[PDB]
């Protein structure tokens, strides 16, 4: 998405840590996934840390 | 006008070891707390190059040099004492103008004893052509500095109408060379026959090169 | 600037006994120069539009 | 890089003025005083004068405040230096230095504009080979030369094979032989080369607009 308009602009995104294999593969298809965001300024790579925590 | 005073004026020192030069300012250089002397090294055949600023600081300079002094009296320390050292320092102080330098002070290494690579040689046929003479005689390659050469024509002795050059001390191999060229005119020359060049260094206890006109 | 690939640089202060070591399979921007921290004293980094004067 | 590039040498009759240009390179030309420094043949250095560029103000020594003249031209990124009524004195060599910062250290110096003041006319030189005697050879390496004789004013550059040997060369420094300045240079090339390989001399000499080659015949014998 390119800022077309003449003012900043707030983007926010997200990611999904799951239970276990399981449920990742219910979810999306595929075992081991990634999410990279670029910008100007911006550049990062977001992997999935699986675990099995409290529920919430 | 702040004299700087160098000294010693020049400076033999074996290599590997230590060179010690030192300054001496007639009033103080010295003030907000830094010494405003400066080192500068003149390799010889080109222009001068900074070495140290404010007494103690080095400008890509080895930690060989090493800055020093306070005050009225400062000392430019060599060592180790490198081949490509044989330059001429000088101390120049910023303190106040007007810029003054220091008178200078040269550098030689001290070697192992090199023996003069001699070779003579017989006036150009082109210049002769011209009406003169010129036999030379290139002393290459020698330590120490004092060398002694004679020119004998025919067995007897002569100095009118030498010419001779010593070049610096070689940065790389320290080793002195020199040129010794004697003119004459075309009969003055067509009147001997043997022409010779005795050198005598402390190296041999004479070195002799010498050539017959007719061949 | 025409790229679209990033670079990330470090730094690390090493004391004067200790080494660094390196090991890389790719990727690896290399150092060739450090810089020895020589004269350590109160200064600062000034921000300004100005440039030198030649005076005291 | 902080290149400063002089003028080239001169040679001034006695009386006359010269003007040795330096021109600046690789930094902002209006953030350093330049200065010009001059050294008498091998002996110690004088400070002349500094010019700051970005409004000209000029700083001289006692000694040159008459015959020394700092001038910079902006657009050009140069700095000049006049010297007015010369005379012997003023035969040395002339460093144009940048200055760091009253109280600075000259960190970057020029390459020197050496002026020569005399009556003399410019006199193109004469090159001889020198090839060893025709019944002697000194052992594992033969030692070649090259002999420049009767020019004026320095100097001259001397090269062996265009340049590319570089290696067993000695270009001794010229002398003064009936107002005339006479060199030789010595090539050591290792005795299986020579006479197969092409030892030529290579001597230029500027201020006659002179470049002549010389090669190393065996002794005709
Ligand atoms: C980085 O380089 C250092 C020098 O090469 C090194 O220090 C050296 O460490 C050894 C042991 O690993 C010392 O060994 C001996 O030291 C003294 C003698 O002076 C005595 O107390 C003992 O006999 C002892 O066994 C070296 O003296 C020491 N050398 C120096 C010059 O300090 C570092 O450990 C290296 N660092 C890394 C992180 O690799």
């Amino acid at each position: 998405y390119n800022n077309t308009n003449q003012e900043d602009l707030l983007v926010l995104w997200g990611i999904h840590h799951p239970n276990d294999a399981a449920e990742q593969t219910k979810l999306y298809q595929n075992p081991t996934t990634y999410i990279s965001v670029g910008t100007s300024t911006l550049n990062q790579r977001l992997v999935p840390e699986i675990a099995t925590r409290p529920k919430v | 006008d702040i004299v700087l005073t160098q000294s010693p004026g020049s400076l033999t020192v074996s290599l590997g070891q230590r060179a010690t030069i030192s300054c001496r300012a007639s009033e103080s250089v010295d003030n907000f707390g830094k010494s405003f002397m400066h080192w500068y090294q003149q390799k010889p055949g080109q222009s001068p190059k900074l070495l140290i600023y404010r007494a103690s600081n080095r400008e890509g300079i080895p930690a060989r040099f090493n800055g020093s002094g306070s005050g009225t009296d400062f000392a430019l320390t060599i060592n180790p004492v490198e081949a490509d050292d044989v330059a001429t320092y000088f101390c120049q102080q910023s303190n106040e103008d007007p810029r003054t330098f220091g008178g200078g002070t040269k550098l030689e290494i001290k070697r192992a004893d090199a023996a003069p690579t001699v070779s003579i040689f017989p006036p150009s046929s082109e210049q002769l052509t011209s009406g003169g003479a010129s036999v030379v005689c290139f002393l290459n390659n020698f330590y120490p500095k004092d060398i002694n050469v004679k020119w004998k024509i025919d067995g007897s002795e002569r100095q009118n109408g030498v010419l001779n050059s010593w070049t610096d001390q070689d940065s790389k191999d320290s080793t002195y060379s020199m040129s010794s060229t004697l003119t004459l005119t075309k009969d003055e020359y067509e009147r001997h026959n043997s022409y010779t060049c005795e050198a005598t260094h402390k190296t041999s206890t004479p070195i002799v090169k010498s050539f017959n006109r007719n061949e | 600037n025409g790229q679209s690939g990033r670079m990330e640089f470090f730094w690390t202060i090493l004391k004067p006994n200790d080494a660094i070591n390196f090991e890389s399979n790719g990727n690896f921007i290399a150092p060739e120069y450090a810089y020895k921290i020589v004269k350590k004293g109160d200064s600062a980094i000034m921000k300004s539009e100005l440039e030198y004067g030649n005076c005291n | 890089e902080v290149h400063l590039q002089q003028s080239g040498p001169e040679l001034v009759k006695p009386g006359a003025s010269v003007k040795m240009s330096c021109k600046t390179s690789g930094y902002t030309f209006t953030e350093y005083t330049i200065h010009w420094m001059k050294q008498s043949h091998g002996k110690s250095l004088e400070w002349i004068g500094g010019i700051f560029p970005n409004n000209g103000d000029t700083t001289y020594n006692q000694k040159f405040k008459v015959r020394a003249t700092l001038t910079v031209g902006r657009s050009s990124s140069t700095a000049y230096m006049d010297l007015r009524s010369l005379t012997s004195e003023d035969s040395a060599v002339y460093y144009c230095v940048r200055n760091y910062g009253s109280y600075g250290y000259f960190d970057v110096w020029g390459a020197g504009t050496t002026v020569t003041v005399s009556s003399a006319k410019t006199t193109p030189p004469s090159v001889y080979p020198l090839a060893p005697g025709s019944a002697a050879q000194t052992n594992s390496m033969v030692t070649l030369g090259c002999l420049v004789k009767g020019y004026f004013p320095e100097p001259v550059t001397v090269t062996w094979n265009s340049g590319s040997l570089s290696s067993g060369v000695h270009t001794f420094p010229a002398v003064l032989q009936s107002d005339l300045y006479t060199l030789s240079s010595s090539v050591t090339v290792p005795s299986s080369t020579w006479p197969s390989e092409t030892v030529t001399c290579n001597v230029a000499h500027p201020a006659s607009s002179t470049k002549v080659d010389k090669k190393i015949v065996p002794r005709d014998c």
